[PDB]
């Protein structure tokens, strides 16, 4: 019995570890863009 | 030959002198009585950089006192090497300024500054070749901030080609002793940046933090941080006062460390620093100097120097002691430390070496860099200065008297204009 | 560079803290007069030159006490203006101490523990004496405990409260401001320490043989109790422990913090020295029953934690040969989720003795403080006597008419069936 | 030449330290003024693997004393040889952690670890080639293990191809000085096994069994328990300080002890140690020091070497004498006890021999053996943290400074298959 109950709340901790990792994997997965700043510093350097 | 005259103005730059002198002194083993007694013959060899010859034997520093009220000044010559001074260049009015910036620059300064002028023309004229001038004042006063601004036009105006120096306070929002310090900092940064070839920013809040940690000494007094500042201002000329290997005058430091002729404020710092129960334990190495000269603590200023890039630094190394090692820690510190060195200027550290020490030490290291962290401190001087003058706060007394709001709006724009540029070459890359 | 500060309120804190007070000046060597003819520093404070002063502040309503304190030998000691006195006494009404004139006098005590705390840089905590059963006392302390714990929040606090006996009782009223003041601190207080008079009376009688002791023999052997507790905080020891080093260590879960103390030995210069002490008897007769400082018998339940302190000459290895005989002992058994459950510290000063008191000098002592399941006994006891007496609403309209609502008595109620279920689901094994 | 740095942290860590570098000092004849009065010309050539050299030529050791109080270093300065430190490297909080891991590790652990790991960096930089660093620490405390394990991940960040040493006192079950110690212990040991490369477990158990009967001492003290532990800390880097026939450093002895990256947790002991009245009997021959070196009872733990069978093991003989007698009983010791010996490795027994002994003594042995016997001080520690923890006993303490059950739960899961997988090589067979 007690070697038995060594399993089943660790199980369910992970699947909720699942949800968080495609969050971050998503995250990850987002990006977006930083080439405004570079444009924008190509037009702050072309003024200097 | 190549000498320099001393002007102060100012309670603050009174109280500087006052040590810096003392310090000179015991340097070059002069008495109280002006009567030399010193051990090694250097000792006399370039003393008219900073003294002058009379009758008797005896030396007279070549400062010039003024202030617009005599207590200051009456109370400096009671001190310990008081003496010295030529009670024909005190010059003092009678009224005050009342750390306003109008009085002192537009109604009561103006009038008084004409013989403060002549006896400052007597000297220059006189003396071999000239070098250049150094001031002392603190931009937290009114007669201070004012007058010895005025002064540089003044002596700018006639000597154009000569070098100007400015040991400038700067009031800073922790150690508030004055409601109307933003107002005549902001006024003073304005004029200062016009006229002046080289300035050293200096706080208190610094020189408080230095010694509550650094030499760890439990009642910090002004006399502490006098000294500090006079170690300070004494070890950038001690080469040109001496022998050494490399001799670096004061222009060659302007012509190395400035690269726009707008960008000329420095912070400093002095090395080495230990405690009395610390200073048995130490060894004096060049590399324990220069992991201290860089040491973002030991700087004189309370800006961050780890929140900008270096423009460019300079050290002027004291005593005897290998090149060698001098160039190759140099080096290092500069390798170790890439991402806070601006890459479009490779090679900007200028070093120095002199063969005299100061008494009682070993080695010693004064540097001096120009960094885009300093910043911070116009930043915070204009935001003190837009959230009191937006309600036109105590202006009444200054347009009282001659002045008026537009003037502080240029001086607002400027300094902003300053700041926002000096950042510019922060961001700039190759 | 470690403070804490103790808060004295009725007249039964009064007299103890008198009784605390004599045995720390006598230890630290400091004459009644304050003056010595660098362990002092966790109690006193130091004036720049001469006296000492305690960190201790005096309360109660009734001025007696106070006046009494400020005529004796100690009155050049304690500061003149931290006895705060009332006018009016509550008179063993809880609700005056806590709703009438206890507001009115909590404004100035909390001024002075400001005052003594911006001196402190290392507070530990705060000590708090009170005897229960009485109006001013329980309500002021309460009061004092809720102020405190939102002004400072998580400093420690520790509570040395006497309960009321099993039997033998002074008041006829106490049970109801008892549970109230329970009620009040379960929520409040870090730790409480249970001290009722029946227990001291019995050891007393037993190894002092005193058949007529007072107040003050009980007060001497609660101010050795309380000098053993904080003796590891200013005295070198082998195995140190701190104050913040108990909810960690005694306390299982937040709402479980009421232990009850013990101490041995206990013995007098006639019979001391006929016997060896050795660390094994002195530690078998700290876990006796009939020992207890509390009327409580630990033979009817469990134990959670023990933490026991040892001072004096005691080697860790004679400690730990027996901890594992008490562990043998059939007779005493822990909870089951709790493998090890001692915590043992060893200080090296002997406790100190009071001349004309009871205690001999010795070289050998231990204090335990003991967490143990069977102190739920006091509660259902006390709840009886409350319940007898609430059915009829007897003794309310003394409560009612001093601005306490009517339904303030049922909660309390239910908060100590909370406590007394909480106590028994604790207790079961898995 | 590749030398190491000391660092050391809580109090038993601290009382470590104050005896090693007693026993350093009383090897290399340093004065406890820091003055060399030596008799031998090799007491100084490799002086710079623990020292450090000052002006006036006096020596300071390279240490780094870290606590959470300032009492322990305060009482360690009066104490002989105190002197040495420097005072600078002595940093300190004002609170404390009181045996509470999540406070020295989350939330006051986090903030002070900058300046210590300041003056950490300050050291290895400067250093000319460094080997490594080594710790002493204790995982019944608090401050100690939480402080000191995280420290010991920073520090891994920065150097990963260094080797790190850590000493490291396990509570046991015996003697149980604190009632929080498997959380901690348990908290400790699974960030313990990620960075650290060496590990060596001591406990007080085994140190006063030690003590008790083969020394036969009457009062053992935390003196000879942190003598003996100095004596064994100092027999391992002996050969790296001294000149011998098979020079092995630290480096050496990682390569030939541990097979796996994460089985790298010993036991040690030392020999010879007998007792004041039979040290005349006692001849010192190579046979009697290595039949008291694979004893049982002389080890410094109170894990049982023959309930399981040595993956490895290594000897440190000190003083003059031939190796073929060293290598035929090495031999010897392995042939006749070849049923605790792991078959699938032959010839795992390492031996080295250094010429200088210890002072006083003519020959010596540092027993450094991975046996996989070390399973049951895990099993026990675990057994008494899941009987803790099931009824989430003392649990509080810890979740209220932002820590949660999880990471309980993922140290108890790492540790139970650290102990499956240590033993998992025992049952292996070729
Ligand atoms: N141990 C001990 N208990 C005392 C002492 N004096 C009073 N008590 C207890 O205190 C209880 C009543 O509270 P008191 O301290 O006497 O009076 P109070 O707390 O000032 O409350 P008021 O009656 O309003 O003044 C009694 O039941 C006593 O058991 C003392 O000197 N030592
Ligand atoms: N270092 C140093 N600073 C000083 C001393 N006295 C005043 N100050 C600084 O000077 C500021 C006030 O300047 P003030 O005396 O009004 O200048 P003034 O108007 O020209 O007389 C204060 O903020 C001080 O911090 C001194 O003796 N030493
Ligand atoms: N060898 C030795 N062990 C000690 C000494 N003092 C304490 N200990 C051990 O350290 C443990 C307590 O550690 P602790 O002082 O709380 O560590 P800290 O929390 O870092 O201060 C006890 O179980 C003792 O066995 C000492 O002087 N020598
Ligand atoms: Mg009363």
């Amino acid at each position: 019995w007690k070697e038995k109950k060594e399993v089943f709340d660790q199980q369910k901790q992970k699947l909720i570890e699942e949800q968080k990792k495609i969050q971050e994997e998503q995250l990850r997965r987002m990006q977006e863009e930083k080439e405004k700043k570079e444009k924008e510093f190509q037009e702050f350097n072309k003024k200097q | 030959m190549r000498e320099i005259v001393h002007i102060q103005g100012g309670q603050c730059g009174n109280q500087i002198g006052a040590k810096f002198w003392e310090v000179i002194s015991d340097e070059h083993g002069i008495d109280p009585t002006g009567t030399y007694h010193g051990d090694s013959d250097l000792q006399l060899e370039r003393i008219n950089v900073y003294y002058n010859e009379a009758t008797g034997g005896r030396y007279v520093p070549r400062a010039i006192l003024m202030d617009l009220e005599p207590g200051t000044m009456d109370s400096v010559r009671a001190g310990p090497f008081g003496q010295l001074f030529r009670p024909d260049n005190f010059v003092f009015g009678q009224t005050g300024a009342g750390n306003n910036w109008a009085k002192g620059h537009y109604t009561e300064g103006a009038e008084l500054i004409d013989s403060v002028l002549d006896v400052v023309r007597k000297e220059a004229e006189g003396c071999d070749c000239l070098q250049g001038f150094q001031i002392t004042h603190s931009l937290g006063g009114g007669t201070g901030s004012g007058m010895g601004t005025l002064l540089i036009s003044k002596v700018r105006e006639e000597y154009p080609d000569r070098i100007m120096e400015t040991f400038s306070v700067v009031p800073s929002p922790k150690v508030s002793d004055t409601v109307v310090e933003p107002y005549n900092a902001t006024l003073s940064v304005h004029q200062l940046v016009e006229n002046a070839d080289e300035c050293m920013v200096i706080d208190n809040e610094a020189l408080y933090d230095i010694c509550f940690r650094t030499l760890k000494l439990t009642t910090p007094t002004y006399g502490d941080l006098n000294h500090l500042v006079s170690a300070a201002m004494s070890g950038v000329t001690c080469c040109l006062r001496f022998p050494g290997q490399l001799n670096s005058d004061l222009r060659k430091l302007a012509v190395n460390l400035i690269p726009f002729p707008r960008l000329h404020f420095f912070m400093i710092g002095f090395a080495p620093l230990t405690s009395r129960g610390s200073q048995q334990y130490r060894a004096l190495t060049v590399p324990e100097l220069t992991q201290q000269m860089f040491d973002a603590k030991n700087m004189m200023c309370a800006a961050d120097p780890r929140h900008g890039r270096y423009l460019t630094a300079s050290a002027l190394f004291r005593g005897r002691m290998s090149t060698k090692e001098v160039d190759e820690q140099m080096l290092n510190v500069q390798n170790k430390n890439s991402s806070y060195f601006v890459e479009w200027i490779p090679n900007n550290i200028k070093s120095s070496i002199c063969d005299i020490p100061p008494k009682g030490l070993k080695m010693a290291v004064t540097f001096v860099g120009n960094s885009t962290a300093i910043q911070e401190m116009f930043k915070r001087v204009a935001e003190q200065f837009t959230a009191m003058f937006r309600r036109k706060a105590f202006l009444h007394w200054y347009t009282g008297e001659g002045m008026d709001e537009m003037e502080f709006t240029e001086a607002e724009s400027n300094m902003n204009d300053l700041v926002s540029e000096y950042q510019q070459y922060q961001d700039a890359t190759a | 560079m470690r403070e804490v500060i103790s808060i004295h309120v009725g007249q039964g804190g009064i007299q103890v803290g008198n009784a605390c007070w004599e045995l720390f000046c006598l230890e630290h060597g400091i004459q009644p007069d304050g003056q010595m003819p660098d362990a002092f520093n966790t109690f006193f404070s130091e004036t720049g030159a001469g006296k000492h002063v305690p960190r201790a502040v005096f309360l109660d309503l009734e001025p007696t006490v106070i006046d009494e304190v400020r005529t004796g030998t100690y009155r050049q000691l304690f500061h003149p203006e931290q006895l705060i006195s009332g006018k009016e006494d509550a008179a063993n009404n809880f609700a005056r101490g806590h709703y009438t004139i206890g507001k009115e006098i909590v404004d100035l005590c909390l001024d002075r523990i400001r005052k003594l705390a911006d001196n402190c840089t290392g507070l530990q905590g705060f000590l708090v004496f009170n005897s229960v059963g009485g109006g001013t006392g329980s309500g002021l302390g309460s009061l004092l405990l809720e102020r405190l714990s939102v002004d400072y929040g998580k400093k420690s606090k520790l509570g040395f409260t006497i309960y009321p006996s099993p039997q033998v009782s002074t008041a006829v009223v106490e049970p109801y401001n008892s549970i109230l003041s329970t009620h009040s601190l379960l929520e409040h207080t870090d730790v409480a320490v249970m001290l009722d008079n029946e227990a001291i009376y019995d050891i007393c009688r037993r190894n002092l043989d005193i058949e007529r002791p007072t107040y003050t023999n009980l007060n001497r052997l609660i101010a050795q109790v309380i000098s053993s507790l904080t003796a590891s905080l200013r005295f070198d020891g082998a195995l140190n422990v701190d104050i913040t080093e108990f909810q960690t260590n005694l306390v299982p879960y937040p709402r479980i913090h009421f232990m009850l103390s013990s101490y041995a030995p206990i013995i007098s210069a006639e019979k001391a020295y006929h016997e060896q002490l050795s660390v094994a008897e002195i530690t078998n007769s700290a876990f006796e029953p009939a020992n207890m400082m509390a009327k409580c018998d630990p033979r009817h339940g469990k134990y959670m934690a023990c933490s026991m302190m040892y001072r004096g000459d005691v080697v860790p290895k004679d400690v730990n040969a027996s901890i594992a005989t008490i562990k043998t002992k059939r007779t005493i058994q822990f909870v089951d989720w709790c493998p090890t459950g001692f915590k043992v510290g060893i200080n090296y000063q002997p406790p100190t003795v009071v001349p004309g008191g009871d205690l001999a000098k010795v070289m050998r002592a231990v204090c335990m403080i003991s967490n143990s399941t069977a102190i739920a006994e006091v509660f259902s006891r006390l709840d009886h006597k409350f319940d007898l007496m609430y059915a009829k609403r007897a003794f309310v309209h003394w409560y009612v008419g001093e601005g306490m609502e009517e339904g303030e008595f049922s909660e309390a109620r239910e908060d100590l069936a909370a406590l007394e279920k909480d106590y028994e689901e604790v207790g079961i094994e898995t």
